[PDB]
RNA sequence: CCCAUACCCGGCCGUCGCUGGCAGUCGGCAGAGCGAGAAAGAGAGUGGCGCGGACGCUACGCCGCGACGAGUAGGAGGGCCGCUGCGGUGAGCCUUGAAGCCUAGGGCGCGG
RNA sequence: CACGGCGCGUCGCGGCGCGCGCGAGCGAGCGCACGGGGUCGGCGGCGAUGUCGGCUACCCACCCGACCCGUCUUGAAACACGGACCAAGGAGU
RNA sequence: CUCCCCCCU
RNA sequence: ACCGCCCCCCGGCCGGCGACCGGCCGCCGCCGGGCGCAUUUCCACCGCGGCGGUGCGCCGCGACCGGCUCCGGGACGGCU
């Protein structure tokens, strides 16, 4: 029975696959990170049929559900206890995440404070 | 205090309500009169043709004053003159339509762009359906759908057009302010012709769709809207 | 504002043009009366033929 | 009657007459 | 497909001062409100001229 | 004044934290903990704050006084309320409203107080 | 005051009246119908009296709340939806259940219920189905009918009666109601030759027969 | 009868235009409007109980309507995209484990 | 029949049109809906060591599509040139 | 917010 | 010596003290302590109780309303 957001709308994504850089499968030196091809003969650049799609602004998600976690909350990164009280009034829509550098000794305190303050934490048992 | 102010509020409210009721009655009676006028006009041609046949002569009806034009060719590869005439007629998109009043200038302008348009003489039912279903008004340089009479009344109040019935009557009879009414009317965006076309490239006379079709434009409209 | 079709929405059509109501009422009554007249005339004609 | 200015008194007349 | 040209689609006039100081921006706030909630066009002209650059606001001599 | 220092501090505050397409404000007397002209607790002459009590239970309400604007030591008055939730909220509401003291923060103060109170109640 | 009279015009078509505005002004006789111009309770306490305020303020406001919704008119709860029935379905008709546990069993239909479900039963003495509800969409209505206009079914049975509770035990009330209905239904179907065996049988599709071709 | 990224209807992203709207959060010290076919005052005046009412507004913000969106050479804008160092600031993080590296784990962003 | 009061009625052509007063332009309630964008005040099942959910990402199968990039060029998949692969460095200061 | 009449439970 | 400007003292006005107040009085609010003593006030639990908001663990179904579409069946009328 985790804490639930104020409203849980139906998140719809126009696309879920990652945008793969052209010819990144043929070579290891070509990273998967997207780069717009600029060759004069490039099929991907010229938008030929059955080729790798290019990211447009048209794929942008709607503003109402943008950046929402599947649980319905929005992420916010915290490093210590004091930053947790910032989310006191952004309670029913914004969840907290402990930064990976935080030691377990402080992590337990942060998670217990969040338990008091009724702020959801997406990684509450990250060190046990 | 405001013992008088409170009653004045509802006095103003009642005055506005009575004004609205009077306006509704006015437009209702005007619609009835327009229906009578349409019936009179429809029967007059029949009567004149009958009397001419009885006398043994012929009765040539008046040349139509109103035409409907639909663009039936794309944007790619258009001669500059044809492009300019299409821009002037406000057909910047395929399966766009508009009303044109007829004279020597309109005849020659349409003749220039015959291969790109299908035009004819619209029927009263065609005008009614086009205005009611696809009719949007050009208010403040914005395409606004006509969902209330006040939108028409503001843009054409000075010309004594105050509702859909005035707009339709003025368009169909080519009134004194037909230019203003038609310009206020945004170009119609018609769907593709259900059932298909015969042949887009060639003229209607030779079995195609381009050019002038006298009254078959109504058959075309029935499937394009 | 969502645009509804006046040709299919009776009260939208009435909002735009109140006289449409009287037109539709008159045509419905006229059609019903004409159909009744034709039916009774056909019945009388059949009776006369049987006679 | 429908004119907002000149029809005010006629509108008043019919409104009172309805009573 | 629509037969139009997008060359002059975007107008170039200034929407706000390019300057970053705060006093001029406060003046701009005040005159924005005045222009949009008053029918007088003097406020509109003054706000437009507040937006302008230095070379478009030449000094006026006594 | 107030708008002047707001323009100064809207983007160059030590209390400003901006990350994850968000922005938050940190200074003490700021209900909703967000960067805004209304809720910034250091700019305005009349400011309201709600904090948890130093003791494990209760709520401290802080009101900025009108005279010592340039005297930080004697500029805030603090009152501790330790009662039931309904009467605590009623007292805060009366203090905000019947004093005509920055009325736009009434609901924010009530919401923040309610929260602090819940936090103070033992967990399940 | 005043007894509520019925509407003066029959509905010609939905939303259009038979008589016009002037005909209504006449029929209503409006020419002679002209017209012209809590939160506290005092209680004694053993002190004195206290003005207790009912509807007291809440002791907790949530961190944030959703706004109201815009108003809409055409939406009504399921309780007062208008109920539709297929023309081919009349009391005393044989139906073929298509989706229940009783797949393809010929069943006699009795009454349309209040929520739109069909109250159906083929006497469980022969085809083994009790008084039951069935959606009108999930049944095939064949064109064979018996005459049940002269039978009485209890008025106490309804959707509240057939509503599921909470192992399911059949009640003596269920048994007696089923007996009461079938004691009248069975002789009617026994009059028609070869009908009991027809109801006992189960509908099925064999190769070479197609629903769009075969009539029922 | 079949179907294109064309046309019609709908949703969503963005751009442009309206140089559009909002400082009116005016509350027991109050009275909750400026959508309504008609340039302009819910004009001011003088004589015949229960203490109560959601969100807002980083104005470089928020909100509403329309139209539109191909692109090499090239031009411009925005990047809470990225790398290294410096002045500030986070009563920041860290041997109860930083940097770096690996991952069939959970996610965000159109993308970096 | 989107007709409905009384008057003074010429505000008038012969009555209709069409003006001036009538506490002076304030009657109220309920109810239904083809009425400024969907609701149900409607329901049914399956859930502890074998089952529920996991767009994407791991592997595999199938149908459709699909020629290797960069470059000069009117024209590149080219029987045009550079390129075995990987790491680091590398060019409008 | 006037008054009657008719029919079915 | 004269003129201009500025600082200080005194006298008289105007304005502000919301980038800058003290005392007195009045009104209101809050807090601490008594008065108050339980038909008031508060805390916790139960009901498969109701209203309102948000949602269903997963898989499904139905109903009516509206928008846009494709199609079918009837009936009426006009030039003819
Ligand atoms: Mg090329
Ligand atoms: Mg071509
Ligand atoms: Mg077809
Ligand atoms: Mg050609
Ligand atoms: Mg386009
Ligand atoms: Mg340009
Ligand atoms: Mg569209
Ligand atoms: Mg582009
Ligand atoms: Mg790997
Ligand atoms: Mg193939
Ligand atoms: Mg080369
Ligand atoms: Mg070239
Ligand atoms: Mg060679
Ligand atoms: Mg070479
Ligand atoms: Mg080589
Ligand atoms: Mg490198």
């Amino acid at each position: 029975a985790a804490l639930r957001p104020l409203v849980k709308p139906k998140i719809v994504k126009k696309r879920t696959k990652k945008f793969i850089r052209h010819q990144s499968d043929r070579y290891v030196k070509i990273k998967r990170n997207w780069r717009k091809p600029r060759g004069i003969d490039n099929r991907v650049r010229r938008r030929f049929k059955g080729q790798i799609l290019m990211p447009n602004i048209g794929y942008g998600s709607n503003k109402k559900t943008k950046h929402m976690l599947p649980s319905g909350f929005r992420k916010f990164l915290v490093h210590n206890v004091k930053e947790l009280e910032v989310l006191l009034m952004c309670n029913k829509s914004y969840c907290a995440e402990i930064a990976h550098n935080v030691s377990s000794k402080n992590r337990k305190a942060i998670v217990e404070r969040a338990a008091q303050l009724a702020i959801r934490v997406t990684n509450p048992n990250a060190r046990l | 205090n405001f013992a008088e102010l409170k009653i004045k509020r509802l006095r103003k409210k009642f005055a506005q309500k009575m004004l609205r009721k009077a306006r509704r009655k006015l437009i209702y009676e005007k619609a009835k009169h327009y229906h009578k006028e349409y019936r009179q006009m429809y029967r007059t041609e029949i009567r004149m043709a009958r009397m001419a046949r009885k006398a043994g002569n012929f009765y040539v009806p008046a040349e139509p004053k109103l035409a409907f034009v639909i663009r039936i060719r794309g944007i790619n590869g258009v001669s500059p003159k044809v492009r300019k005439v299409l821009q002037l007629l406000r057909l910047r998109q395929i399966f766009n339509g508009t009303f044109v009043k007829l004279n020597k200038a309109s005849i020659n302008m349409l003749r220039i762009v015959e291969p790109y348009i299908a035009w004819g003489y619209p029927n009263l039912k065609s005008v009614n359906e086009l205005i009611y279903k696809r009719g949007y008004g050009k208010i403040n340089k914005k395409r606004i759908a006509l969902t209330d009479n006040t939108l028409i009344a503001r843009s054409l109040g000075k010309y004594n057009i105050i509702c859909m019935e005035d707009l339709i009557h003025e368009i169909y009879t080519v009134g004194k302010h037909f230019k203003e009414a038609n310009n206020f009317l945004w170009p119609f965006k018609l769907s593709s012709p259900r059932g298909g076309m015969k042949k887009k490239t060639t003229h209607f006379v030779e079995g195609g769709d381009a050019g002038n079709r006298e009254d078959q434009i109504n058959r075309l409209i029935r499937r394009m809207n | 504002v969502l645009k509804k079709n006046p040709l299919k929405n009776l009260r939208i059509m009435l909002k735009l043009n109140p006289y449409a109501k009287t037109m539709r009422r008159n045509t419905i009554l006229r059609q019903a009366r004409n159909h009744k007249l034709r039916v009774e005339r056909a019945a009388a004609a059949l009776a006369a033929k049987s006679d | 009657i429908a004119h907002p200015k000149l029809g005010r008194r006629a509108r008043a007349r019919i409104a009172r007459g309805l009573r | 497909g629509v037969d139009i040209r997008h060359n002059k689609d975007r107008k170039v006039r200034r929407k706000e001062p390019k300057s970053q100081d705060i006093y001029l921006r406060l003046l701009v706030k005040l005159y924005r409100f005045l222009a949009r909630r008053t029918n007088s066009t003097f406020n509109q002209v003054v706000l437009k001229r507040l937006f302008m650059s230095r070379t478009n606001r030449p000094p006026l001599s006594l | 004044s107030a708008h002047l220092q707001w323009m100064v501090v809207r983007n160059c505050s030590s209390f400003l934290i901006k990350r994850n397409k968000q922005t938050y404000s940190t200074e003490p007397n700021n209900l909703k903990a967000r960067n805004s002209f209304r809720y910034n607790g250091l700019i305005h002459r009349k400011t309201v704050g709600v904090e948890p009590a130093a003791d494990g239970k209760g709520v401290v309400v802080v009101m900025k006084r009108r005279s010592g604007q340039r005297k930080p030591a004697t500029s805030y008055v603090r009152t501790t309320i330790n009662k039931n939730a309904r009467a605590t909220l009623s007292s805060i509401r009366h203090m905000i409203r019947k004093n005509k003291y920055h009325p736009d923060l009434r609901m924010a103060a009530i919401r923040r107080a309610s929260a602090i109170l819940r936090s103070q109640k033992p967990v399940m | 005051k005043g007894k509520p009279h019925c509407s003066r015009n029959p509905v010609l078509v939905r939303g259009i009246g038979r008589y016009s505005r002037s005909a209504m002004y006449s029929r209503k006789a409006l020419y002679k119908r002209k017209y012209a111009a809590l939160a506290t309770v005092t209680k004694p306490v053993g002190g004195g009296t206290r003005v207790v305020k009912l509807r007291k303020m809440p002791r907790y406001y949530p961190t944030e709340d959703v706004p109201r919704k815009l108003l809409s008119h055409g939406k009504k709860p399921f309780s007062q939806h208008v109920r539709k029935l297929r023309a081919s379905i009349t009391p005393g008709t044989i139906l073929i259940i298509l989706t229940g546990r009783h797949r393809g069993k010929r069943v006699v239909f009795l009454k349309q219920l209040s929520s739109g479900l069909l109250l159906v039963t083929g006497p469980l003495s022969l085809n083994r189905v009790p008084l039951r509800r069935t959606h009108q969409k999930f049944v095939i209505a064949t064109s064979t009918k018996i005459d049940i206009s002269g039978v009485k079914i209890p008025k106490h049975l309804t959707d509240a009666y057939f509503k599921k509770k909470k192992k399911y035990e059949i009640t003596e009330q269920r048994k007696v109601d089923q007996k009461a209905v079938d004691s009248q239904i069975l002789p009617k179907i026994k009059a028609v030759p070869q009908l009991q065996g027809y109801l006992r049988s189960v509908f099925a599709l064999t190769n070479g027969v197609y629903p769009h071709k075969l009539v029922f």
